[PDB]
């Protein structure tokens, strides 16, 4: 009985992966992060 | 069998005079039974399930007149009625599209905390089942993160009802939250690149969001005020709070207590 | 004593369990303090109002009474409960980093 | 003693962090270099 | 008799709230 | 559920909401508590035909939240409504506030009574006696001498005397428990000089009690009174502990000033 608050967390390993790929690169592409993080359009890739 | 209502219901009769009647029929329900929610007599569902229909209707035509104070009214009624432990239908073709339409205005009244407590009422019938109202949760979902283009996507993804109403306040918190959000570290942008972010081809409603906030109407320009320079070297602001600070570290070093 | 205590956690037990008002009630229930109530019904009070804020969105301040919720608890061996709450404690620490 | 009244129902840490980095990353990573040399 | 029961018990609050106050000058006093 | 309808302007929907306000009192008694209290609304807007239940409702949701006063000027507002129903647990909440808030309020009221009083309503002043009526009528009488000094009155304690119960020794060996706890000379001897005329109004009239009291009470000639109607009744036996109990207790510039109203 835990599920409602399981789905959520698609917020959380979003920001988590954010703090981690700006301190790790300095000079990006945003049309890189997102086939990092598989979000498979660089278009919301600025938008997160 | 007092119905006096099985004419004019189904077909529009868009905030005529039946209304007053309408609401005066319900008046002269109140003489017969209460709406309190029957513990007895469960083979008698014509106060039950005859009279609820009358009131799921009466709330649908509240969204069409934008009545918002009213439409909680009768949605507030309709959840204190799928709370009777007493056998009902389990639904009917409405209570998806009635229950999570309850979830997608007030998703646009602002306030998260009721969003999620909705969610008790159904715990299988959000990702596994019931795709009307997989719908709505995965939108405020993704108005969570900063996606924004699969969110107008699930605009051009409406499969249940109309929900114009909703969407177009939806429309409205976004609008001023680009407008809100263009006032990021951006560069020079041209009047072609952020005059597409949202909808619009080139209407003056550009020059309505570019002299409500800054990034200044020029050649072509989005001028970039990115100072962030004023508030640091504040030392007063410590030196006010810390002295209160070690006093209390003090306070409770010396003194008995 | 120990009327407002135990009358309480046993009002709460299928309230969360349901979705009835319950939740802001407990917020204007001046009943929250009981001030002492033995040490075992005490300890699982702080929890079952612990999921409280967690299911209703308030993040920062439940992971401090789902603590104290934790280290308040007997030398048992078959704690089911207990396998609940370090679940559900760090359910919330993931919300919040 | 031991009761809690029942109302519902080193050796291990350092490798564990070591567990979650190369959790699914070059387990076994012996021969890819073998094959990297002729590719880069 | 009932009447007595509270201002009766009442008389000692009176009497037990000196005491409480008075050792509170004690503990810096003989201190100094 | 029924908070919603609270904006009809039909009054008659607001009978039928609080028909339901009485029966279901704890179960959504969690939602209209702190959100909604709209009561004092339509308790103020010239209808009426009702706000007299609506502050029925407010004494019981006030009641449990530490708001007391807040339910108490509403069940004083309230009028019939409210008193009708005593046979529950809730009589025991609503006395233990508004006899208390009275006897605290009559305190205040023993000190300046006169200017600035405060507005007593007849219902904060009629309860008071009629629970005490029904003190007088349910044979307890060791609480009908308590309310009776609780209440800081000087007459109603005067009334009792006249009870259905009977006086052998009931109202005089009250004061030797009142004496014991007297806590001011201010309402000592208000109360302590109107007994003592109606002990001589007594049928046998007490001697030692009518001293006592008056060397308390510094009465330098109405010993002298009564004395003169031990002369006039003219026996020296029942003149006696009248007079050597003055002796034994009294000061001797209080013997030196009544020697006046003797030897006159």
């Amino acid at each position: 009985g835990t599920y409602t608050l399981i789905i959520r967390l698609r917020h959380n390993v979003i920001k988590t992966g954010v703090r981690m790929i700006s301190l790790s690169y300095s000079r990006i592409s945003l049309a890189d992060i997102a086939q990092k993080l598989q979000l498979d359009s660089p278009e919301d890739a600025e938008f997160i | 069998m007092y119905e006096q209502l099985k004419g004019e219901w189904n077909r529009k009769s868009p905030n005529l005079s039946k209304c007053g009647e309408e609401l005066g029929r319900l008046k002269l329900v109140l003489l017969e039974l209460n709406f309190l929610p029957t513990t007895g007599t469960k083979l008698t569902k014509q106060q039950l399930i005859l009279a609820r229909d009358i009131l799921e209707i009466g709330a649908q035509w509240s969204i069409l007149r934008k009545d918002i104070p009213s439409f909680e009214r009768y949605m507030a009624q309709l959840k204190c009625y799928y709370f009777d432990y007493k056998e009902q239908l389990p639904e009917s073709a409405y209570m998806h599209q009635l229950l999570g339409l309850n979830l997608l205005f007030l998703l646009s009244q602002n306030r998260v905390a009721e969003f999620h407590t909705e969610l008790e009422r159904l715990p299988a019938k959000d990702i596994q089942t019931n795709v009307y109202i997989k719908h709505p949760v995965s939108l405020e979902q993704y108005l969570m993160e900063g996606s924004y283009n699969k969110v107008f996507l699930a605009k051009g993804n409406i499969p249940a009802e109309s929900y114009t109403f909703f969407i177009d306040i939806l429309l409205d918190t976004i609008r001023d939250e680009i407008a809100g959000c263009i006032e990021k570290a951006y560069e020079k942008i041209l009047f072609t690149e952020a005059t597409r972010i949202l909808f619009f081809n080139t209407p003056k409603k550009m020059t309505d969001y570019a002299k409500k906030r800054g990034w200044v109407l020029g050649p072509n320009n989005y001028y970039s005020f990115a100072s962030q320079q004023q508030k640091p070297e504040d030392t007063t602001i410590p030196s006010t709070e810390l002295a209160k600070q070690v006093i209390e570290y003090a306070r409770q070093l010396e003194m008995i207590v | 004593a120990d009327g407002q205590a135990t009358l309480l956690n046993l009002l709460l037990r299928n309230y969360l369990h349901y979705s009835l008002y319950d939740q802001a009630e407990k917020l204007v229930s001046k009943s929250v303090f009981p001030e002492q109530a033995n040490n075992n019904e005490w300890a699982r009070y702080l929890y079952y109002t612990g999921r409280i804020k967690a299911i209703q969105l308030e993040y920062s301040e439940a992971r401090r009474t789902m603590t104290n919720a934790l280290r308040k608890a007997p030398q048992h061996t078959a704690v089911g409960f207990k396998q609940t709450v370090h679940k559900l404690l760090i359910v919330v620490e993931l919300l919040l980093g | 003693m031991s009761e809690k009244k029942q109302p519902v129902d080193e050796d291990n840490w350092d490798d564990d962090n070591v567990e979650d980095d190369f959790s699914n990353q070059l387990r076994a990573e012996l021969e890819k270099h073998g094959y990297k040399m002729e590719t880069s | 008799d009932l009447y007595s029961r509270y201002k009766k018990l009442q008389q000692e609050l009176e009497f037990l709230e000196v005491q409480e106050e008075y050792i509170k000058d004690e503990q810096k006093n003989l201190k100094k | 559920g029924i908070i919603s309808l609270l904006d009809e302007d039909e009054p008659q929907l607001k009978e039928f909401a609080l028909h339901k306000l009485n029966a279901v009192v704890n179960d959504f008694w969690a939602e209209i508590s702190e959100s909604v209290d709209k009561i004092e609304v339509l308790y103020e807007d010239e209808g009426f035909r009702s706000r007299q239940f609506a502050a029925l409702v407010a004494s019981k949701v006030f009641y449990h939240l530490g708001a007391f006063e807040e339910s108490l000027n509403y069940a004083l507002g309230a009028g019939d409504l409210f008193n009708v129903n005593d046979n529950s647990e809730y009589v025991e909440t609503i006395i233990a506030k508004c006899i208390d808030h009275y006897t605290k309020q009559c305190v205040e009221n023993a000190d300046l009574p006169e200017g600035e009083k405060k507005p007593i309503d007849q219902r904060l002043e009629g309860i008071v006696n009629k629970m005490f009526q029904r003190c007088l009528d349910d044979h307890k009488y060791k609480q009908a001498i308590g309310i009776a000094l609780e209440t800081r009155r000087l007459d109603v304690f005067e009334k009792t005397i006249l009870e259905s119960n009977d006086v052998p020794g009931m109202l005089a060996y009250s004061l030797k428990l009142c004496m014991s706890l007297m806590q001011n000379k201010q309402f000592r001897n208000k109360v302590l000089r109107v007994l003592v005329k109606i002990y001589m109004n007594l049928e046998k009239p007490d001697f030692i009690n009518v001293c006592q009291c008056l060397i308390f009470l510094d009465d330098p000639q109405a010993v002298s009174d009564i004395l003169e109607k031990l002369v006039k009744e003219d026996n020296l036996l029942m003149a006696y502990q009248i007079c050597f109990d003055l002796y034994e207790s009294a000061s001797q510039q209080f013997l030196s000033s009544v020697i006046q109203n003797l030897r006159t």
